[PDB]
């Protein structure tokens, strides 16, 4: 029988937001039926999507009613719409794409921090700056090691990157270390306190 | 920035992990929901606790593999965080070392006892809380 | 009373220090002498100043060491320690090299291989472009259930592994072709389709 | 570029792996030596063969743990290549699965039987052949 | 004087005959009639000939039966009996299916599980591959003979993922012999592997 | 493959064991019926549970010897599986150790209390679910 | 204290021929001592034994001086030699492996035999692992044993039944019945006397 | 072929059952010995007699559990033959129904009275007489 276009598998279309890690392949599908066989067109942000719109362009497999984009990058973020039509009708569906860059490195600390410090008999601080994708665990150590402070539920990341030492004694002199670790590995920078 | 709150997007179905004020745990697709803004915090190397900012509760996995959010931190609130080769994250219970935090294609959580390393239900992508 | 002298040559034998970017580097020149000799560090034969690099550097006189954190390619060069007192002056030189590592699975160029079409009896090719730090292993697969058409190795070098040629095609050759690249970290693959049409 | 020849620098002592024309294997510090230019080639995922360009021979590890370079490729010429968390590479025999290619502080190779995962002698950094 | 008719429909109610390979199969169509009706058997709607199978077949007119000895998978098909005389013709059809049985204890793939080695804090897996006709029961055991059951098949631990054992963040305590054990009503089979855990740097 | 679903054919009359959505148990000849596709699973050596895939229920034998299919697994859902010398299978209740799962020549199940080791009603042949 | 390699348990090495049923696991051992600790190598038919030499390869546990082969098959038959050595000596020992396939089935008869007949004979062809017991029966269910295997009626001529100078009384159904500990099988034929 | 002569290999020590011309019974490892070629023959279903071809005598078990070979067949010359689940064969006296034919690790037979179903001394593997 002759009929307008219709989706043949809404299950595979329910996931509207496609958030994926950079460098992966993305595939959008809009399985359709209809008689005569409906045509398919894909739009990017409501406008014709052309091969030159991204490095390496894209691929379309009419047999699977799909749009394929390989090695996605941040700039691919946007809306992708499939339009399907024949003489008896026209229907569309929209997907949203978001790309997230992942960094599989151990934590990285800013060079120069913490910095050496010199005092007398009454305050000082040691600062540290950490960067990491995988959640990092930060702690401050005094050199045989002694843990002065460590991140956790009771000592949030908000104030873990700065170590304060008031009314210093000659005993406080020594090497202080900011140590940061995640599942991949450990990093640490040290400074000296002169009293 | 690791200290900023995040949304945890599940590859299975595309639901954002949600922690309700009364402690119920499920997934939803609406990026605007105020109960999907989470705060991760490392307790030790590679181990984190996940807290729902709005609900002010901590994600936890019970002995039967059920997920819920507790008012106070217990040993069922810590998970091994791992960046897989596929570039997605997984959260494995430090207590019940074989179960993973996961969501079903329906949007309801999945019993930790029914999870496995190769499943699509255990893969999450951390995203900014806008 | 005596001129400066190295107290531990063992720790100074390694002259070339090649390290991965982002790591901390430490050079040492443990010395002795009476009176206690002073120490100065040079970069490429000239005074090494804090402003010579982002974050500068640190020196621990007690350990006769020079420390540079989070090294980068621009840190490559020569680092010399000069130690002296009233009875003498001696020096030693270290060479630093930095290498950036990429702990990712192989990455392929978007769009390759590309779909291809032809009439029975024609010739065709599929191109693939791979990038990887860890040695990657490349092979071409036909989806039949898979069938390996060609794979890298001692007898099939990487020089020509990225291009797959298929001549005098039959209708049987039609199908999905995949370039698959894998290393110790993971696997990546791009696919293309070959369409074979009738032949007048 | 992975297809280009490379020098393999050993963290232990800072010697470049060298493959002599007659098949002897050792290390040297002179970046100019024509026998440190090597060509890696994957045989299967994560497994490589290492060939001295000048000597036109393939690195191999014998049953007693000794290193040498063969004119023709044998099962003792393949090694698992791994990028360690410290960002250095390691090469483990696919045949004698517990031994690593390694150099001693002296510049002489180290018996595979005396190698271990935490040693400094097994850590290599691939570098450009200029 | 009368057309052919079945004298015992009870013995003809079982239409589908599924039997194990190597058994003898017998189809019957007890009939009556005057004059005595003749009998012919068809295989898949066509004349059934002796050369149609190894060893052919046997027919006992007195019992209105068709007999096939030592059946094999290729004997699968339809077998029809046609009975007739001057006043009529009637037929009945049987369907035959053959199933090969394997009365052996579970068989495991050689080489699996495989020995494994890792540094403290690493991850590892042990794979097992089982074959069995009679439903097999699979479990993983650690030798601590003092044994400790790590995982066992059942309603709460389906066969879908029972053949692979994962162990993450290993300790020196995890080192030892691991065994995949498979058993059915007939017997037990098991393959073992060793886990070596080395020190960290 | 033992993990694959199967149809259980009864030598008695040639009926396929059927498990209806509402929990009733009987036999039918139509190989196309969607309620004859079963999934066997071993609980321990030589003991299995039989589940109707469609009905999503487990076969069980009650104290009076009646057969039915339960939504949840109980101690009446386990049976000793045995390959007899005649090459047919039998299923004996682990709870009521003298009764067998069986079908009558009519197509209706047979009371476990009326079953015996030499009967034709207890002989089954596992077959592919196509 | 320093000494060449030597066997620390010859008792476990006395059994040279290892004949085992297919699908079983086989383990060869050569417990040894020596200072320094001697190395061990295994040969198959006097040549290096490699993992690719058999499906699934093999396993070696140096701590037990053993070679392990799982799920053996007929093709594994051959000689396996252990060579142990250090700087003061080298010694070896050889084991022979043979694999036998067992068949846990009841007796199987050839289709078509015996054949109907109209002097006469009936032939039967039997196959079985477990020793089978064959007998010929006449249907007179009222049965009559015509002949049966045993010490006085060997298997050499038990598979053929001869009937000379037949009478109309001999007409009827003849059955060759074969049984072993697992089960029974039988094929029948008819004798027509005109 | 069941009618062919065979050697009976004992798993215990690897000795071939041997029947001497003078009626003595023991085991030996030399596959060439002319007195290990045996002829099995079923007397009834699952019951056999074992005859030494060379010695022209029949294996038998006496009342005290001793093994010997008789010139003429008696009721002590018949044994139940069984293929065990482990795929080895066992021979149990039809007269003294609890004793098994068995060999000791030394190569000497083992008193039937000292045998049991789980022993290694009662397991035999029938092999071709070349």
């Amino acid at each position: 029988n002759k009929r307008a276009p219709y989706w043949t598998n809404t299950e595979k279309m329910e996931k509207r937001l496609h958030a994926v890690p950079a460098a992966n392949t993305v595939k959008f599908r809009c399985p359709a039926g209809g008689n005569p066989m409906p045509t398919m067109r894909w739009l990017k942000n409501g406008k014709e999507f052309k091969q030159e719109h991204r490095i390496g362009g894209y691929k379309v497999r009419n047999q699977h009613w799909s749009l394929i984009m390989e090695s996605v990058v941040p700039s691919d973020k946007g809306n992708y719409t499939c339009v399907v039509e024949n003489e008896y009708g026209s229907i569309n569906h929209t997907y949203h794409l978001d790309v997230v860059e992942r960094s599989p490195h151990r934590p990285i600390l800013q060079a120069g921090l913490p910095a050496n410090a010199s005092t007398v008999v009454g305050d000082v601080e040691f600062v540290c700056k950490v960067y990491s994708d995988a959640q990092p665990h930060i702690q401050w150590i005094k050199h045989y090691l002694k843990v002065l402070k460590a991140a956790g539920v009771n000592t949030t990341d908000k104030e873990i990157e700065v170590l304060y030492i008031r009314n210093v004694t000659f005993e406080d002199a020594g090497e202080y270390t900011c140590l940061a670790g995640n599942s991949i590995g450990i990093s640490f920078h040290s400074a000296w306190l002169t009293v | 920035h690791f200290k900023d709150p995040k949304r945890l997007y599940c590859k299975n179905g595309g639901f954002f992990l949600r922690i309700h004020p009364d402690g119920r745990v499920d997934g939803v697709r609406e990026k605007s929901d105020p109960h999907i803004k989470l705060q991760l915090q490392a307790e030790e190397r590679g181990v984190v606790s996940i807290k729902g900012v709005s609900a002010n509760r901590y994600l936890a996995m019970k002995e039967d593999g059920r997920l819920l959010a507790s008012k106070s931190v217990t040993d069922e609130c810590f998970f091994f965080e791992r960046l897989e080769s596929n570039n997605y994250n997984t959260y494995r219970s430090r207590k019940y070392t074989s179960w993973y935090v996961a969501l079903k294609r329906t949007g309801q959580y999945k019993l930790g006892s029914k999870t496995g390393p190769g499943q699509k239900a255990i893969l999450f992508l951390p995203m900014s809380a806008k």
